C-alpha cells in the first residue's frame, strides 16, 4: 500500500523470476503494463527463499 | 666517462625511476583490471534515493 496524490509517482520494488519484467501492475484498481529486460544477478547465491 | 645517459631520461612511459629499492614510479602503461566488493550499506534502496 502507498500514499497517492493528484499527480506524482510511486517508486515500487519488486521481485521476479522471468527475465522479462513483462507483468501487469495494478495500482489502486487500475491496470498498466510494465516490461523491461531483467538481468541475471551478479551473485549466484542469496540468503533468502 | 662514457656510461650513456641514465634511465631517468631513457625509461619509456614517463615512469620516474627511483632507487632504494630500485623501482619505477608513476609508470603509465596498459590497463588495470579492478574488482571491488562494497558493503551494501553504502548504497540505498531505489525508493530512498
Amino acid at each position: 500500500t502507498t500514499h497517492v496524490t493528484a499527480t506524482g509517482s510511486i517508486t515500487l520494488h519488486f521481485s521476479t523470476s522471468s527475465p522479462q519484467a513483462n507483468f501487469i501492475v495494478s495500482l489502486c484498481g487500475k491496470k498498466t503494463t510494465c516490461n523491461a529486460e531483467c538481468k541475471p544477478p551478479a551473485d549466484h547465491i542469496i540468503g533468502e527463499p | 666517462n662514457n656510461s650513456g645517459r641514465p634511465l631517468q631520461e631513457t625509461a619509456p612511459f614517463g615512469c620516474k625511476i627511483e632507487v632504494e629499492p630500485l623501482r619505477a614510479s608513476n609508470c603509465a602503461y596498459g590497463h588495470i583490471p579492478i574488482s571491488i566488493d562494497i558493503p551494501d550499506a553504502a548504497f540505498v534502496r531505489s525508493s530512498e534515493s
